[PDB]
């Protein structure tokens, strides 16, 4: 196929609502047991935002083993992510033990602790570098070593201990702090400066554990970032980039997690982003400064 | 608050 003319088929008829029902009417539908047992009831931010059991992921906790989080693995990208919803008062210790164990180097935030005068997420890591944080459920310390704050998003450097054996890791902590709850972003060009300042840092690197991504929910805004890497490294991997098919690669990665890309905008923004990232992936490099600047990440 | 998905 050819996905710029195909987005601009859908959009010039205005038909982005009926696309996206389409896939939302062909989205997987798997079970999701574990997250409903009552003992997880207060596991789970939202009685409608759940892991399958099928892709979950489990706590090496022998206690309890539950987490809102999936493992969404794409095959053919050879990239894979853990989609979680932001954590609660009582599941920060398991997030960040979730870390731990499934070896991660980055954590990429794209809500806000506080949205328009209500808490989408709990404040999970330090605010100030004197301040640490213990978990004493999950027997883990996190530092903050320094913050890098731009104009519309935040990257953080964070230690992470095991106290148990006293091993160390460096976190890198991406907070998008402007991308509204089913909203968009400013721009594709904030969204992609954004995501390649994530690719450059190495925390997509196969040889960590699978990069954290988190909203509230962890699928609207989540699902809207990871659809777009995955496009793009497709497309970059593969013969023919118009070939990349975004509705199919939305549906396979709803294989895993539901609900991914809350809105239709959200679905024609990912087009939007995919469409723009390409124009670096085929050669013009220069597109990378000029994304940087029209972010305007230093204001 | 406990439901996340819009009708
Ligand atoms: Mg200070």
């Amino acid at each position: 196929m050819e996905m710029e003319k195909e987005f601009e088929q859908i959009d010039k008829s205005g038909s982005w609502a009926a696309i996206y029902q389409d896939i939302r009417h062909e989205a997987s539908d798997f079970p999701c047991r574990v997250a409903k047992l009552p003992k997880n009831k207060n596991r789970n931010r939202y009685r409608d935002v759940s892991p399958f059991d099928h892709s979950r992921i489990k706590l090496h906790q022998e206690d309890n083993d539950y987490i809102n989080a999936s493992l969404i693995k794409m095959e053919e990208a050879q990239r894979s992510y853990i989609l979680t919803q932001g954590p609660l008062p009582n599941t920060c210790g398991h997030f960040w033990e979730m870390v731990w164990e499934q070896k991660s180097r980055g954590v990429v935030m794209l809500n806000r602790v506080m949205e328009k005068g209500s808490l989408k997420c709990a404040q999970y890591w330090p605010q100030k570098e004197e301040k640490e944080m213990i978990f004493e459920d999950t027997n883990l310390k996190l530092t903050l070593i320094s913050e890098d704050i731009k104009s519309y998003y935040t990257v953080r450097q964070l230690e992470l201990e095991n106290l148990t054996t006293q091993e160390t890791r460096e976190i890198l902590h991406f907070h998008y702090t402007t991308w509204p709850d089913f909203g968009v972003p400013e721009s594709p060009a904030s969204f992609l400066n954004f995501l390649f300042k994530v690719r450059e840092s190495g925390s997509l690197s196969p040889e960590h554990g699978p990069v954290v991504v988190h909203s509230s929910a962890g699928i609207g805004r989540s699902g809207t970032f990871c659809l777009a890497d995955t496009c793009l490294l497709l497309m970059d991997k593969r013969k023919d980039p118009s070939s990349v098919d975004i509705k199919k690669v939305l549906l396979e990665m709803r294989k895993f997690r539901m609900g991914l890309i809350q809105t239709a905008d959200q679905l024609r923004f990912s087009y939007l982003a995919v469409i723009e990232g390409a124009k670096f992936i085929m050669g013009d490099s220069s597109v990378q400064d000029q994304w940087k600047e029209l972010s305007h990440e230093d204001l | 608050a406990d439901f996340y998905l819009i009708p």
